[PDB]
């Protein structure tokens, strides 16, 4: 479960507003 | 027809250094993207700014690709400019640059250079490769290795289970220049 | 009379290397303060602390001199208080001591070595002879010399009619200690 | 030429904190 925290397109598998995305696929895309 | 290589340029074997990459410019063609957009799982993607929902309509002068391997959390640093020693010596994009990089991890494809700080900050694309002394000290090192004096780049090599976030990640940037008076290079109808 | 022995120090035929200086410890004896100063033209006596007549009046328990090479350009650093790898990476000496320093020139007298990266560096008065290598990278040289692994000693070349900041001259530190167990001094005569 | 600060009198031929001014009787010294 990947899902895009930029109000839009929520992701799924089997932080921060900058602009568009779709991130954090892998474990490498959060920090915390 | 004639789609881009895309592909071939990105499931390339033996990938380039990170402190020396290889800007190949990406001629008229035809370019699919969803090859790109959808793949095989892991993979992941950090696109900014103009998103491909419709760069599938709009068009493009022409792009530039850039392949590296930088390993370690630090690939963080390729984003909006931030300071870190990697964004700051191994080149920084720019802030109104709008492209997109795509990152995954490599171990089982993978002696490998890594360059070290610079006397000064550096301006956004160019290319440092350079072997010289790093003159820290005032007084003048003018030659082999001694006090203030280190030579550039260093090495990871033939690092297996390094750790989860030790392991070898591997990046493309692609960038969208419009030049004035566009000529080609479109997206699929 | 005994008289404390120092001609045998000075005017030594081999006089050993700043990497392996021969640390001489001095007995119980009664010291001539003459040839001390105005010896051969030109030479150093910079010290901190003495009056002749101090010492002159009585001698101490014990005595540990030491005596080493460098060229021109490197003097300051045997001073207390400085820095510089030249020479602290191969001496130093404590804010608090007392002793003296003494110069003279050897280039009508004269494969020697010079002492390069230490793991750390070290407090006044130890002792350090290492042919094992020195790194300064992430990859273990473990032999030979390699990326970033040089051989751990340099050498100085003497080359004769080189300038003048660029000759050697040599160095003997004198320390005056009086240690516990007082019950042993010094007489004069 | 050379000028100290002890008040001690200089040797006679033919800048840090230090204690004996019976010394630079050479060209090491001074800038």
């Amino acid at each position: 479960a990947t899902i895009s925290w930029s109000g839009q397109e929520p992701a799924y598998a089997d932080q921060y507003t900058g602009a568009s995305y779709s991130i954090l696929r892998d474990q490498v895309g959060y920090d915390y | 027809t004639n789609l881009c290589p895309f592909d071939e340029v990105f499931n390339a074997t033996r990938f380039a250094s990170v402190y020396a990459w290889n800007r190949k410019r990406i001629s008229n063609c035809v370019a699919d993207y969803s090859v790109l957009y959808n793949f095989a799982p892991f993979f992941a993607f950090k696109c900014y700014g103009v998103s491909p929902t419709k760069l599938n309509d709009l068009c493009f002068t022409n792009v530039y690709a850039d392949s590296f391997v930088i390993r370690g959390n630090e690939v963080s640093q390729i984003a909006p400019g931030q300071t870190g020693n990697i964004a700051d010596y191994n080149y920084k994009l720019p802030d109104d640059f709008t492209g997109c990089v795509i990152a995954w991890n490599s171990n089982k494809l993978d002696n490998y250079l890594y360059r070290l700080f610079r006397k000064s900050n550096l301006k956004p694309f160019e290319r440092d490769i350079s072997t010289e002394i790093y003159q820290a000290g005032n007084k003048p090192c003018n030659g082999v290795a001694g006090f203030n004096c280190y030579f550039p780049l260093r090495s990871y090599g033939f690092r297996p289970t390094y750790g989860v976030g030790h392991q070898p990640y591997r990046v493309v940037v692609l960038s969208f220049e419009l030049l004035h008076a566009p000529a080609t290079v479109c997206g699929p109808k």
